[PDB]
């Protein structure tokens, strides 16, 4: 899934 | 003064990025459709739409920074790690940087030593680059994933640096063993940092605030709150007096640096995707995960 920031 | 956003432009997949040009003449957007397009600003508040310009790409793209010098120059980032100079007259690619090994996510070319530009990383890494060289000039290596980095607008030696690990790593690039400062505060990842002024940063993170820092003395200012920012790169722009962010709402929302909740918020399964200030205007670019660009206006 796309612009997901990093967790 | 302003209780409102009026819409006064309208153009209708996700928008990762939107900026303005050297002259605020010109606006690029770029994203997961893989193409670079250019806008001009006052054809699309004059008119009822048409990109002068567009680049395909050979991968999703996460940022554009204009440069500050060359007009006709931009550079991107993309989902391979590939940091693009375009030439928007010519439509070539003048420098593709492929050090990075994953997606970078940020890009941005110096305001006062314009042949520079900085991005980062998945990989870790902040690279700085020149222009006029193939090879990075600058190497850090970091502990987490990068997802954002800017230059101080004053200096060409400061760099903030928004990282997985929660917090924002300020160094001064003529030192790179050490930062000169680590911001903590956030309790996430920090997806934006952008500057006010010399000495004023502003971060988004997904802890659903924004976040503002004085970098002359090393210390939190203030925390923003109201918008909903759990998961999504939702967009920071910032300029002299004010604050704006999107959200996972779909709405964006405006804040005045001195005051922790919102001056206004403005309503576009979507969420606001990329924000860009016309400089110390009250106008602004925004746009969503549906690929809506608009236009709007800080207003009483």
């Amino acid at each position: 899934e796309d612009q997901m920031v990093p967790s | 003064r302003y209780s409102r956003l009026r819409v006064i432009a309208e153009i209708r997949n996700i928008v990762s990025s939107i900026e303005f040009d050297r002259d605020d003449e010109l606006f690029a957007t770029a994203g997961v459709s893989r193409c670079i397009k250019v806008f001009d600003f006052s054809s699309v508040v004059n008119e009822p739409q048409c990109p002068i310009v567009e680049m395909s790409t050979r991968s999703k793209l996460s940022c554009l920074s204009w440069n500050k010098h060359e007009k006709n120059h931009i550079a991107s980032s993309d989902y391979e790690g590939i940091v693009t100079v375009w030439d928007v007259t010519t439509r070539q690619s003048l420098m593709e940087y492929e050090e990075h090994e994953k997606r970078a996510w940020s890009v941005d070319f110096s305001r006062t030593e314009p042949s520079m530009l900085v991005s980062g990383s998945d990989d870790c890494k902040v690279k700085v680059w020149c222009t006029r060289q193939e090879a990075s000039v600058i190497n850090i290596d970091m502990k987490a994933n990068i997802c954002c980095v800017k230059y101080n607008p004053g200096s060409s030696n400061y760099i903030a640096v928004g990282s997985a690990d929660h917090h924002i790593h300020y160094y001064d690039l003529r030192n790179i063993s050490q930062p000169l400062h680590v911001f903590s505060g956030h309790k996430k990842a920090v997806s934006y940092v952008k500057f006010l002024s010399n000495n004023e940063l502003a971060s988004a993170s997904t802890d659903s605030t924004l976040r503002l820092w004085d970098v002359k003395d090393n210390l939190p200012v203030r925390t923003f709150r109201g918008h909903t920012n759990e998961k999504n790169f939702v967009g920071l722009t910032v300029n002299s007096e004010y604050l704006a962010c999107g959200s996972e709402t779909n709405e964006v929302y405006v804040y005045h640096k001195e005051i922790t909740r919102p001056v206004t918020s403005h309503r576009f399964s979507y969420f606001i995707s990329a924000v860009c200030w016309k400089s110390d205007s009250p106008t602004m670019l925004t746009a969503n995960s549906q690929g809506t660009i608009k236009v709007l206006v800080l207003a009483a």
